[PDB]
């Protein structure tokens, strides 16, 4: 174990990505994602798991209760607006009567599947029968009016078109599918982030069996964090059945280095914010979760 | 009063002459704008022809509006014999009759300019000169036509003479790639307008403040009410059109009459005023004899028994009420034009089934019966009429947007000094082979 | 001597100065002989917050907004009184639903009431607030402030359920009733509720209050006009000589 | 050029700032005019909630104007849901609706009369003071208000937040006393708005005629061409409204598109010009930065492409053909529509059944079809979009006049000094809080 104060508790890092080429072709990153799922559903240690599928307007997430592969690889890519995961967290285990749910998301949702397996609000079979979580890294997430103002106006791309996005050496990149490029400074984002995201004090997906993303690692492939037992178990029963090229963390560049550097930012940034709540008024405060 | 005749214009499409009498100042008194443009007679020939040829050969009555004759034309068959084409059919000429209106009037931006003067300065636009500001103008409005005429050719077929409009709809749907692409150069062309419509505005603006204008060589003063006329104005549609189909139609033919220039231009004038220094090439030597009423090539519609303005400021004024009028009021409506252009061509494109049908099930062959249609042009209403029976053309009639302007620009004329009527002239955006046909 | 008096426009609908307003003479007695009018971006242009003895603060707090945060406390530091005017001000009313989402502030996402963020001395509930309870506090501050001892006795009995209801807190529903009423043993069915209810969400059925939820806008009216939420006898059994009281004050 | 910024505006309803651009004159050459009031967000809080909580809910939108978004969210309900409601609940709507616009546009006299001189003099208009003229006039406009009040309670249930509409009509009729009371009422009102307009008329006129105005100690010259722009009018009705149910609505959604401030707005300047002695607090800082495309807290809707300028003037211009423009000629138009309030109360009252039935017997509840209603409002056309689906609201869309006139003022801020940036604001009769709800 390694219990690093701004990376959370973990086993091994390591730099990685699916040897699954179908997967890559789509994948943000590495496929680690999508990887882990596809590969957990085919070996029985989950029968269904959550995932940012595809919902009613263009690059607008739906969750949903992924059984197949061809499902899950749907969910590839990411929506930088928001995607409430945990709506389905009981149902899974109601009508699609799954024993052991797999769940993706972002830092905020894996903290919620940990809260409700050690207190279980109205959440029966729940603590039980949550199988493995995939955490991505999440700097800060943004309402569908936010994207489709930072897409349209400020990188003057129609919605329709994009192929992909990404957040990424101080812009926001807009890919479309005809081959054109468009960039947005981060700095003209930051009036558009969801509020909720200035409280979150949480990078890397510290609550999760494995968590991954982006930063570190170069393009292509993903930074990995293996935390649990769960997770240790499934990645490297993964690795050694062939699913993942790895090279450990610390020779790759930027690696752990640039990594732990934004996560202190983060942590830093927002960990003052919640303290200014505490005397947001005058001789009265706003509420903090975490008191 | 003397006779002073400019001939040819330029700076406008084709081929006409400004015959003028002018007092003592030079100011003009009565003067006429008269086609000269030799008639190819598209009305008559179009008789015993195909519905289907009919459109095709209409599109080549001119090369920079050939949409709104190839629709007006098409429109009128089907209004005729009855078709009702499909939704996805009418999207595909809306997105078409948009691409092309913005690159009409960024074409006309370059045939005005040269009358401007760049804003706080006694220097013009020269938009020939490797030189700044001309340079970057000249390469902003370069794109945007490039991009209309793309547009134009993907969802059209063609940018001149479009190929895909047919009797019952469109020959081709577009492939989910080609509406992506025109997706991301409308995205790319509004950003580009909204700059050109601002940078215009500013140029029309300092033209309003000037007193005076440079032509060659003298000062010539400006009036407040330059191209000022009582005839009011006439529009279909703020973007696309109307057909004798529509539920309400937005035209009256009731209301449509057409003489010959006899009922309204001057008589055998002779010229007796020349000045050799008009740039460049001078005016018509003293002595030559005119006459309107006899050399106009064009008929004269008239709307309540008189002529009446059509174009962008006859849009903006029927369906806004925009409350300018005369020369720089022109430019400026039509400057305002730019982004509507864009924001349905995107609205279009995300409305658009690309597995749609783009043929009417049926086309029925016609039994006689008059149908019309009207597009709104770049230029104004064009206004296309038919009786079709049993595939045939029987009759066919066309009143153009430049034709209704004629007489109504030429009254605009008085006050102007006749140095200048050219750019009273140039603000309706005169295209003389289109009013002539 | 005048007090002073401001109107502070929070993220309000402005028909709370309307409700102001429309005591039509009386808000003109009022300023000829009472009350200076200090500050109102609405009537005046006096562009920032001066100091004043009550502030009649409508609207909630959008805590996304830099200004709006500043503005509502530059107010509590600026003002001796300060009272939350109407429902938006006390209880957060219509503000409660907002989510964020909307252009041109998809992030304006977080609304309070004004007692969240500063300590409010008075509340004047109601969503329109009625013009006579604005009327009643705005003369009986004066009282408190500038008439004998009579009378500034008299004014602190009068406000003091409406301070009261400033210190029980933020929140106004037809929940209200249920909670601290029928569930108290204190609903007698007199029905005063279903008449205060600005949208209609009440009906009486045997006798007892039932809500329609998703039509109540949380406003705290239907709790605020009980009968069994304050009755202070004191007050209320004099309501003839409170009224001689008040009307004299207005009279001409 | 340099940049200077009044925040807040005043004597308007609601939080809005001008960032403006001038000349070395103090002439703007291009403002901002922008709201900076939070975005309660009623749109996006709507979907989920029931048809009949969104139009109480909306509602809370304005306290000035309450019964036109009661009024356009209850029948764009209605009108997405096919509900026809019966006659003499629309004569209590009328009724109501027609109260409050008196109401308002006496309220709105009251914000703009101190910008005003009593004629012939030197002295302005101070309406707090115990003085004549002021003290007779504030009696007057506040008897109005009385009045109309309480016609808008007696037919709406309450004149803050009208209770009697439902989707379907009212919960209430009104009693035979009642009827009598609201016409009583009428004929009182009446004489009085005919005096009222009058006062006011010869007020404005007499602004016409001035030519300076003092601000701040110093005199400001009066340009002749006060609050001139181009971008013409928009209005559904000359009274009431327009809903998607009419056999021919008179507002087109085809022609309408919604921008963020970012197609039509400045983006960021710093302000490098500061009066201290602006009445009374001063302007913005030196130094401060400024942003009108991040900043603005509104949508922009357009229509044609372009903003337009809605309420009282766009009303007489699109029904009558009213025919000036500008600040004053907004203020004109405005009084000239006192009466027709009181004459349209007293003609339905004569048509309303007070036995007449007030609901419709059968409410459907919709399966997500569109519709759409507008209400002019005193400020303007106000259209609400809906679909509704099982009884609750799946889209909601709000194009509230002020939020229209947001980029049509800010055009015609050019030309005026800075330090009446203002007295153009208020011939629009602003309600920020209505324009971004
Ligand atoms: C708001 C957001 C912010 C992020 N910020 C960072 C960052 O700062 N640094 C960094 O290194 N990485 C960040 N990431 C993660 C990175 O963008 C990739 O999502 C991650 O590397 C997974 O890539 P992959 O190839 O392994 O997944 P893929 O194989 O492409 O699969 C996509 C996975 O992402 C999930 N997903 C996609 N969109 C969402 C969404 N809105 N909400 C919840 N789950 C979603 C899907 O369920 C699926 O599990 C962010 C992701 C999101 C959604
Ligand atoms: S920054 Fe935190 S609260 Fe915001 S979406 Fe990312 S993990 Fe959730
Ligand atoms: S309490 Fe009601 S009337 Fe007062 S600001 Fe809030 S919505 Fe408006
Ligand atoms: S107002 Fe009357 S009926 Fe309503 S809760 Fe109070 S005591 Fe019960
Ligand atoms: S039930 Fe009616 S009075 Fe009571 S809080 Fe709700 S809306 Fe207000
Ligand atoms: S807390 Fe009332 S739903
Ligand atoms: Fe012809
Ligand atoms: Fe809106």
């Amino acid at each position: 174990m390694i219990e690093d104060p701004y990376l959370g508790k973990y086993v091994t890092c390591v730099s990685a990505r699916s040897t699954d080429k179908e997967i890559l072709k789509k994948a943000q990153d590495g496929g680690i994602a999508t990887a882990l799922m596809v590969y957990a559903l085919e070996e029985g240690f989950i029968d269904g798991t959550i995932v940012a599928g595809e919902g009613d307007k263009p690059w607008q997430p739906k969750p949903v209760v992924a059984m197949t592969r061809e499902d899950i690889l749907k969910a590839r890519g990411t929506r930088y607006n928001i995607s409430p995961q945990i709506s389905w967290l009981k149902e899974a285990t109601r009508s699609f009567g799954l024993d052991k749910v797999g769940v993706t998301g972002v830092c905020c949702q894996m903290q919620a599947v940990r809260k409700a397996q050690l207190y279980p609000i109205n959440m029966r079979d729940v603590p039980g029968k949550v199988a493995f979580t995939v955490g991505l890294f999440c700097m800060e997430n943004f309402s569908y009016k936010s994207l489709q103002s930072i897409v349209e106006d400020h990188a003057n791309q129609s919605l329709g078109s994009v192929k992909k996005m990404e957040i990424t050496k101080g812009k926001f990149w807009v890919y479309t599918e005809r081959g054109n490029v468009a960039t947005v400074p981060l700095k003209a984002t930051h009036k558009y982030e969801q509020p909720g995201c200035h409280v979150c004090l949480d990078y890397v997906s510290n609550l999760a069996d494995i968590s991954t993303g982006s930063v570190g690692s170069p393009d292509g492939w993903s930074t990995v964090f293996i935390r649990t037992k769960v997770g240790n178990e499934i990645w490297s029963k993964a690795v050694a059945d062939g699913m993942f090229e790895t090279k450990p963390i610390e020779e790759v560049k930027p690696g752990l280095d640039l990594l732990r550097k934004l996560a202190k930012q983060k942590i830093d940034k927002n960990q003052k914010t919640v303290e200014e709540r505490k005397t947001f008024g005058i001789n009265k405060g706003l509420r903090n979760p975490y008191a | 009063t003397k006779v002073v005749e400019i001939s040819p214009t330029t700076r406008l499409e084709g081929h006409s002459k400004l015959t003028l009498k002018v007092n003592d100042q030079g100011i003009v008194e009565r003067g006429d704008w008269l086609s000269i443009t030799p008639v190819r007679g598209i009305e008559k020939l179009a008789i015993g022809k195909t519905m289907e040829q009919v459109p095709k050969i209409a599109s080549r009555v001119c090369g920079i509006c050939p949409i709104a004759h190839t629709l007006a034309s098409t429109e009128a068959m089907e209004a005729s014999i009855g078709c009702e084409i499909p939704t996805d059919a009418k999207l595909l000429r809306i997105i078409l009759h948009a691409a092309n209106r913005i690159h009409s009037h960024a074409l006309h931006n370059i045939l005005i300019l040269p009358d401007f003067y760049i804003p706080g300065t006694e220097k013009k636009f020269n938009l020939f000169a490797n030189e700044q500001p001309a340079r970057s103008v000249m390469a902003r409005i370069v794109r945007i036509r490039e991009i209309a005429q793309t547009i134009a050719a993907i969802a059209g077929g063609e940018a001149i003479h479009p190929s895909n409009p047919r009797i019952g709809g469109m020959y081709h749907n577009v492939s989910p790639r080609a509406k992506q692409k025109m997706a991301d150069l409308a995205k790319e062309c509004l950003v580009l307008v909204h700059e050109q419509m601002e940078f215009m505005l500013d140029v029309i603006r300092n033209m309003q403040n000037r007193e005076f204008v440079e032509v060659g060589g003298k000062q010539i003063p400006l009036p407040k009410k330059l191209g000022y006329h009582n005839q009011g104005v006439m529009a279909t549609a703020p973007m696309y059109g109307s057909s004798s189909l529509d539920d309400n139609p937005t035209w009256d033919f009731t209301r449509w009459k057409e003489t010959r220039p006899w009922d309204w231009y001057m008589g055998e004038v002779t010229i007796d005023l020349e000045d050799p220094s008009y740039p460049i090439g001078g005016t018509t030597k003293v002595g030559t004899k005119a006459n309107p009423q006899m050399e106009s090539c064009t008929g004269v519609p008239t709307y309540d028994g008189q002529p009446v303005e059509v174009g962008p400021r006859a849009r903006l004024a029927t369906f806004k009420n925009f409350d300018e009028k005369g020369t720089f009021a022109q430019h400026i409506a039509r400057q305002m034009e730019y982004p509507d252009c864009c924001y349905t061509i995107l609205n279009c494109l995300d409305n658009l089934n690309t597995s749609g049908k783009v043929l009417a099930d049926h086309i029925p062959q016609g039994d006689g019966s008059m149908g019309w249609a009207a597009n709104e042009a770049p230029r104004g209403s064009n206004i296309h009429l038919a009786r079709v029976k049993d595939g045939k053309v029987r009759w066919y009639d066309m009143l153009v947007p430049t034709t209704w302007n004629f007489p109504t620009c030429s009254r605009a004329l008085t006050g102007a000094p006749w140095q200048i009527a050219e750019m009273v002239v140039r603000a309706y955006d005169p295209c003389v082979s289109c009013a002539t046909h | 001597n005048k007090i002073k008096i401001g109107h502070v426009h929070m993220s309000g609908c402005t028909g709370c100065l309307v409700s102001l307003a429309d005591n039509n003479l009386g808000l003109i007695k009022i300023l000829d002989d009472y009350a200076d009018l200090v500050y109102c971006l609405t009537l005046a242009d006096v562009r920032h917050i001066p100091e004043m003895d009550v502030a009649l603060v409508e609207g909630s707090v959008c805590l996304q907004d830099h200004e709006s945060v500043e503005d509502i406390k530059e107010t509590r530091k600026k003002s001796k009184i300060v009272v939350a005017l109407g429902s938006c001000a006390c209880y957060g009313n219509i503000t409660r639903f907002s989510r964020g989402g909307q252009h041109n502030q998809p992030q304006h996402e977080s609304y309070l009431p004004i007692g969240d963020l500063i300590d409010v001395d008075v509340y004047i509930p109601g969503c329109p607030p009625s013009p006579e309870l604005i009327r009643n506090v705005a003369v009986m501050a004066y009282l408190l402030l500038e008439g004998n001892e009579e009378q500034k006795e008299l004014a602190g009995k009068y406000l003091k359920p409406l301070m009261d209801l400033a210190k029980r807190g933020t929140s106004g529903c037809f929940c209200d009733l249920m909670y601290d009423v029928i569930n108290q043993g204190l609903c007698m069915g007199c029905g005063t509720c279903a008449a205060s209810c600005p949208v209609h969400a009440i009906t009486l059925e045997f006798g007892k209050p039932q809500g329609e939820r998703d039509l109540c806008i949380k406003c705290g009216s239907c709790y605020g006009a009980c009968p069994r939420s304050f009755f202070n006898l004191d007050v209320i059994s004099e309501f003839e000589n409170i009224s001689e009281i008040i009307a004299k004050a207005l009279k001409d």
